[PDB]
């Protein structure tokens, strides 16, 4: 009871077994990932099973969108209906409309926690992946270290609990 | 100096002295097979699978996985290492997969070198044989320097289309087969240069150069739809299965068979051309060589997945129409090539006696392994539509 | 009729004109750089000279290996900790070989110039053939060793430890996650031309030096074919050095990648050297200094510069927290020996005058500490102690870096003691160093990777090893141990009976 | 035990000090070349020369032998265990030849270990790929089964032919280079075999049994004078020079030349055959690389001998002349042959033309060696004469 | 349409077909006995298949010496009177190994079964390889090793001693010179089966003991090929036993056959073993006796009974010759060691006691005498002495015998005292047992090989040596040493000092 099989694992299988709805599991997945991925996640008490349980909840979304969509839609639509061509598009018009890497961070993050696969076809997904990411990075990497941790720490927002340099 | 000045202990008296103090009476451990916990394809584990199987970091996040936790660095925007997220295939286990010849690098190169120095030995006795003599020269002017030099740019896409998959395959026995597939298929391109480059050497006039070659695969009309198709898997493919499944078990299944056997391997002799078939060879020891490959990941391991069985044989039937078209296409294109040849050479009995084989073939190989019900007359009509 | 054939260059000379123009003819993936179409590689090889030259290597090695080197008992008569040592320096060597297989391939994808991909290309195959040769030593000492739980399932029972974690930062993420370009500075520009090449050279001497000839068969034929990567690097810098993203991000991504490389094989390379032998080669300190400054930082850099590479700005740094990381490292690796897969052996006599004589101040510190850990029964399974108590008993907190996955322990420390805690979003993060701290502020979403402390909370370590299969054939002794020696080996019970429970040791500042 | 029962003198601390402490400081001689003493044919000695040249026993009395005395023990009667009454060549020095591909043991079974494993990898792939299917079925099981059957029994008598020579070659380098001769013929006579033996696996009913084949040899009338030639070749020439030149620079020169190269692999393709044309090209390859000994030990070393120049030639004349009546005869039944094939298979003027192929090419390669004069329109119009 | 292919058996299955009839179709050379029409073979191989085992092998061997061994510098790691036994072993089995190559070639003309052709066939192809295997040796320890002097130019320089008379004999003509079956009954019903197959492992196990690791590599593989060739002196026996011939000629050439291999092999090996070595193995009496007797005499031999196959009559004496045989030789290899190409050594200490336990009596005969020659300054280049000159000084003249050519000093050696002198048609000649005189008596014209002191009569010792090069590259030091020292070596000008003359000591009679 604890690495790989362990109680609240047990209990999520048996929470996506009685799923039986492209709509239902297609929501669950989205709310799992909104809850425990990312740094953004509204908390870690999953931490050390999500990416486990988030698995096991894309492959119950995966065999539902397979046997409720038609040769054209599992291709190009994804499981919320949304028309994936449409949503790459739009997201890296954001991205390159985007201000600077703080605006692009939460764009391209909130991208995978929307339309990572089984919700969005692979291949519109990874190829959002690769415009996004790029200009992510071109934002990020540009002048990498004239800000001082100090206030780096401040743009993060993050909480400082202690610091200690002799 | 003669005994050199660095000792190495296992002959220094001294050091070995030591060493030998320090030995347990016996192995600490009678466990001595590295790799005992794999599980077994055959009679006994393999050195293949020993040296292979796991050797890939997945955690079980990953089906089959046996490490835990996130990768420790992912790309900008939280993109995993290697994820579940690259393709719409899903299974129990990615590690179950296993090339039928058990080939990890050293039999594979071991392989590829006898026939590189066999290649060689042919070509210095086939030049010094003078079997170039019985030579038509409009087929080595013409089909061998045009249209199948031109086929190398067909192989060599179909080389680039394992890119991605050689970074993002989700386990290693996968990866390895995947690069074997693609460097097989480069190796083709690079013999099909080969022998042009023969040519030039036992011809006076003839022009090593792809120029001529490449054009035609460029802006002719013979290869035009095969190249949209190639620019397509490799280009526009982002899944690595995908790519790997249609261009193996569909599109050079279908047309690539078909150019490379059913054209040049079943009339270069008709023109007295031995030397052709020589390489042809080769392309059709490798093709049937990463066929059974193909067959035990898509077939035996993800067809058949005792979980997503149906589901993959659905995205499965879905890539195989997807691609089938575009194929049938690049064919219908290429039957164009047979009005530039001689009169006499062949006719439509054979034409469509030959088609019929690689479409039946490719249904009794792929097709009926995932249900994808297909009409052969449909099919080779269909292609046919593309004669005189 | 003169007997006439067709070379390799001969055929390369055309493969540049091998790829064609058209619409979606780019890369699959995110980078920030733009590679030259025109950019060629410097060996004119094709699939078939290259694997002859391939070939007539293997049939080297594995004839040395299955024959002279069996009949010597070449398996057999090494010194215990090196057999222990090659467990590591092997199976993790591996992993990297094989990230690089994908990596390589990811390089492979984005290069535009078909030479350029061809070379690259050229690796892919490599790394696949270092990856099953590093497989084949621990195969090899497995089937013929003294002792081959670890070198028999390391792929598995290396999950157990911590130093794992930071391998697979340097040698797998770090080689395929982020910019095609900042995984090939970490692969090539960094961790081979600075790290790996030399290190395998290095590796085989120390092996040589403690009976090891099966290391040295295996990686000098690895050798053989770094001069290839080596060529790798170097492309990629030029294919980019006319893109005017260059000098706006490559010196970042490099000095990224240096700090990332650094930080990891500084303390665990020469651990590794100077503690899992009995016979030294070299201080590791005279050695790091002169792979990272001269070789490297110097002559390695120095002939980029003319494409606007510049020193890592975080050099000054490294060298200062370089000194005793090594020395502060294997103490916390002897503290946790229980969650290796692979055993190890405290400083005997000769040792600590040969650590103390090249590192003044050593035993005042670290020889005393081990006298101590042993006077008390470290190696004894009856004591009931394990060093990790000696940390808890006397308050030395335990961390491990969010982002490198270093272990280090800055109340204790003789080398850097810089500690910095943060949270956000309801998770604790440690850092070790301002480098690492910048990228996890700067990337966040880049560095989640859980540590053992936050997996490993609340279970009792016995439990852990067994879940985890970190057991001997037996299912009761265990894989890893505190000393080398045949007798007295320690058994889950002998683990179970100590009630260790695992501690986030973060939650001491809530 | 873990370390065994054995000490060794390299490893054991006690043995290898004893050792170490006996040993000079440095070699007791810088000259660490073995062999450094033999005439190096090219640039630097070679490998293939140190381990080969010298290395039989000769006296000085035997042109280039470097040992004296006579044998310790010969023949009942006297004869010598070797000795210059076995040939009617003479020369300067025994010794002289060169292999020009330099092939020593390890090389020889490497290369042909190659083309063993690459045609166990062809074939597999061959029925993998039903490549069978279209093959002309009377090619098939009439000219491939029988007459390309029967002419392994051609090659096995040359084989045979090598038998004497083996044992009675005044040299280490002629005797290698027979010997691989020798090897190599029944090497190709086991490769006719194993393509019977290959098609009675994929093709039902196909008989692989040597009785119709070996009928058609002991027999026939198309292989009638081949046998005849052969059985002289192999059995009525005791002269291990006349049998080894009179095989490689007459009978198999134009003979065999004409049937593996100007009929089998000429007109198999023609069928839809592209298995016999494999197993051809190694014949090929094989012919081509023994012709170059061939040809440095009888033209270069024997025919332009320094002192015994003329008197070789002589004899070789003489050779050529006894032999090319009976290669005549062989080819002359051989064009039998023709009249068995469809009708439209190809004709006289083909034929002829072919014939003048491989005459042409001996009078170059062998005949104006030593100035033998020889007409090729009268050779041609002989054989001609047994067209039907 | 399933992947099909086919083997060596399935073709071999009819190559017993390949042969067909005609008048003269029949062996060239002269012979007693007609061997069976329809006999078999063991293996069923085609030429593909034999290159494919035989190339593997080497893969191993080659592999070995090019990089482990090289690596380990074992050229050089060996005793130095090993160095110098390997000098003549490897090059004098070379011989063996490639008249063998005719031999077999003669046997595959007698043979009329395709089947049996076959087999041969198969050995001249080892014959071939074992030529370039053993000169590899040569090869390698000349390149590598501490004294490439012999080793560099056996194949002249051995022509200058006696020994390499006798080795032509057992292992050259021998192989090739007479009925087809009595060359196969030396070669392989004896030679093989009785001598060289437990020989060629008993080097192995001598050159381990003495740091040589490289004859091990190469002979280990020439041993694994043996087995065809024990199957083919087998077949040589099945294939003549049911013709009347078989049962009058059959126990009198295997007689011959065991007295030739043996007058050489026991005296020469054991020599090479016991004085040849530092570390000894075990003494070659009881090496002998399980060979010769046990292993051969009774177990090989009874089972080919059936065939009408009986004891060798002459054993008896083979074995009363045997025991002493090797230290009779040595005495004369030592006394005249100006005539070799190799370096000798007179027993130290240690290996007298040695000689003397397992060898009671040894001291007081060739101890003494070998004391004497050191004290008489035998390895020292001032001293103006040469064993030889003791001989002519206490009149012990030494003989050679016309039919093996082995040397002996009858009224010296403990062994055969025996002597036997005849004149016919003007020449002397010599023997040394009466099964050698019976062979002369009946076959005169067979043995008419000139001894070198026939040879060098009247021939001033220092101009024999310089012309046929027994000298170092520096022109002047001589190969050949009374020590294995690295200091003091004779030069050819020592020899000169001497004024050394030879004579026939025949020409003493009357
Ligand atoms: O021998 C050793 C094995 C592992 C470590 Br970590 C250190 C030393
Ligand atoms: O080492 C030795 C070399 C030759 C003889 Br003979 C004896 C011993
Ligand atoms: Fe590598
Ligand atoms: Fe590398
Ligand atoms: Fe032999
Ligand atoms: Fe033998």
């Amino acid at each position: 009871l604890g690495i790989h099989s362990n109680d609240t694992r047990d209990a999520w299988v048996n929470k996506i077994a009685q799923l039986n709805t492209l709509e239902k599991a297609a929501e669950m997945l989205k709310q799992f990932r909104m809850d425990h991925t990312t740094p953004f996640r509204n908390s870690y008490e999953l931490d050390n099973d999500y990416l486990w349980i988030e698995a096991k909840l894309e492959e119950k979304v995966a065999v539902l969108k397979a046997r409720a969509f038609n040769e054209v839609d599992f291709r190009h639509k994804t499981a919320f209906g949304e028309d994936a061509k449409s949503v790459l598009d739009g997201t890296v018009a954001k991205m390159n409309a985007a201000k600077d890497k703080w605006e692009a961070e939460k764009i391209h993050i909130g991208f995978r926690q929307a339309y990572k696969p089984p919700i969005m076809p692979v291949n519109y997904f990874l190829d959002g992946e690769r415009q996004l990411g790029t200009r992510l990075m071109e934002l990020r990497n540009l002048n990498y270290y004239d800000t001082p941790l100090e206030e780096l720490r401040k743009q993060r927002g993050v909480r400082v609990v202690h610091l200690q340099s002799p | 100096s003669m005994l050199g000045e660095r000792r190495r202990g296992l002959t220094d008296p001294e050091m070995a002295a030591v060493i030998l103090k320090a030995l347990p009476e016996a192995p600490l451990d009678g466990n001595n097979k590295m790799g005992y916990f794999v599980t077994p394809r055959w009679k006994r584990l393999t050195e293949y699978e020993a040296l292979t199987v796991y050797a890939q970091p997945n955690a079980d996040w990953i089906a089959g996985g046996l490490d835990w936790g996130d990768w420790t660095q992912k790309f900008h925007g939280g993109r995993p290492s290697w994820g579940n997220e690259t393709t719409e295939l899903r299974t129990v286990d990615w590690f179950k997969h296993r090339d039928p010849l058990r080939r990890w690098h050293a039999p594979y190169v071991k392989d590829k070198a006898e026939e590189w120095r066999y290649t060689d030995r042919f070509l210095q006795g086939y030049s010094a044989d003078g079997q170039i003599r019985a030579m038509n020269p409009t087929w080595r002017d013409e089909f061998i320097n045009r249209y199948w030099g031109a086929f190398l740019f067909n192989e060599y896409g179909l080389f680039n289309a394992h890119s991605q998959g050689a970074r993002e395959a989700l386990s290693d026995v996968t990866r390895v087969s995947l690069a074997f597939w693609g460097f097989d298929k480069i190796d083709i391109a690079q013999m099909i240069q080969l022998e042009r480059g023969f040519l030039a050497k036992i011809v006076p006039g003839f022009d090593e150069s792809t120029a001529v070659p490449k054009a035609e695969w460029t802006n002719g009309e013979v290869y035009k739809s095969a190249r949209l198709a190639v620019e397509g898997l490799w280009q526009e493919v982002f899944d690595w299965n995908e790519s790997a499944f249609s261009v193996h078990a569909v599109y050079d299944a279908l047309f690539g068979q078909f150019v490379r056997r059913e054209f040049f391997q079943r009339l270069a002799p008709r023109f007295g051309d031995n030397l052709t078939p020589f390489f042809i060879n080769q392309a059709q020891t490798y093709f049937q060589i990463a066929k059974q490959g193909v067959q035990d990941l898509y077939y035996n391991c993800l067809g058949d997945d005792p979980e997503f069985s149906d589901y993959n044989r659905t995205v499965m039937r879905n890539w195989t129409g997807k691609w089938l078209e575009p194929t049938i296409a690049a064919l219908r294109d290429f039957m164009g090539l047979f009005a530039k040849l001689p009169a006499g050479t062949t006719d439509k009995e054979e034409i469509t006696a030959s088609l019929y084989r690689v479409v039946d073939d490719w249904i009794e190989d792929y097709a009926s392994r995932i249900d994808f019900k297909a009409d052969r007359d449909q099919i080779v009509k269909a292609v046919l539509a593309g004669l005189k | 009729r003169a007997p006439t054939s067709v070379n390799a260059q001969e055929v390369h000379r055309w493969l540049q004109s091998f790829n064609w123009d058209f619409k979606n003819n780019r890369t699959k993936y995110a980078t920030k750089y733009k590679m030259a179409n025109e950019t060629k590689e410097q060996f004119k090889l094709i699939a078939k000279e290259y694997a002859r030259m391939e070939a007539v290597k293997d049939e080297r090695q594995f004839g040395s290996l299955q024959d002279a080197l069996t009949r010597l008992n070449a398996g057999v008569r090494v010194h215990p900790k090196w057999n222990e040592t090659m467990k590591v320096v092997s199976n993790f060597l591996e992993v990297g070989e094989y990230n690089a297989i994908a990596a390589t391939g990811m390089l492979w994808d984005s290069a535009q110039a078909a030479e350029q991909k061809n070379g690259y290309l050229a690796q892919v195959l490599d790394e696949i053939r270092h990856t099953h040769q590093c497989a084949y030593v621990n195969y090899y000492f497995a089937k013929n060793g003294q002792d081959p739980a670890g070198h028999n399932d390391a792929r598995r029972t290396r999950t157990i430890g911590p130093l794992w974690k930071g391998m697979k930062r340097v040698f797998s993420d770090g080689f395929i996650s982020g910019d095609a370009v900042e995984c090939s500075l970490n692969l090539q520009l960094v961790g081979e031309a600075c790290f790996t090449n030399p290190l395998i050279v290095a590796v085989t001497e120390w092996a040589a030096a403690n009976g090891d000839e099966i290391t040295p068969t295996v990686f000098l034929s690895i050798e053989t074919d770094e001069l290839r990567h080596m060529a790798n690097g170097y492309q990629t810098v030029v294919s980019i050095a006319n893109d005017p993203a260059s000098a706006k991000y490559l010196n970042t991504d490099l000095n990224n990648a240096f700090w990332t490389q650094q930080k990891y094989f500084t303390p665990v390379l020469g651990m590794l050297f100077e503690y899992g032998s009995k016979f030294k080669v070299e201080p590791w300190v005279k050695t790091w200094d002169r792979w990272v400054y001269e070789d490297w930082g110097g002559i390695w850099i120095g002939r980029l510069g003319k494409y606007g590479v510049e020193s890592p700005r975080s050099l000054k740094d490294a060298k200062q927290d370089a000194y005793w990381a090594h020395h502060d490292l294997y103490l916390l690796a002897y503290a946790l020996w229980p969650t290796g897969f692979f055993r190890l052996a405290l400083p005997d006599q000769e040792e600590m005058e040969w650590f103390e004589a090249n590192y003044p101040g050593w035993y005042d510190h670290y020889g005393k500490i081990y006298e101590e850990w042993r006077a008390r029964g470290c190696e004894d399974p009856s004591s009931g102690f394990i060093p990790l108590m000696w940390f808890i008993e006397n308050n030395h907190p335990i961390y491990i870096d969010r982002v490198s996955q270093v272990p280090f322990c800055p109340s204790l420390a003789k080398g850097a003691s810089t500690l910095r805690v943060h949270e956000y979003n309801g998770e604790m993060h440690t850092f070790s160093d301002q480098w690492g701290e910048r990228m996890w502020l700067a990337e966040p979403e880049r560095y989640e990777c859980q540590n053992i402390f936050e997996q490993y909370e609340g279970r009792e370590l016995s439990e852990v090893i067994a879940e985890l299969h970190g057991l001997r054939s037996d299912g009761k002794t265990l894989i890893a141990q505190p000393h080398v020696r045949g007798d007295k080996l320690w058994t889950l019970d002998d683990i179970k009976r100590l009630n260790c429970v695992f501690k986030n040791p973060v939650k001491a500042f809530n």
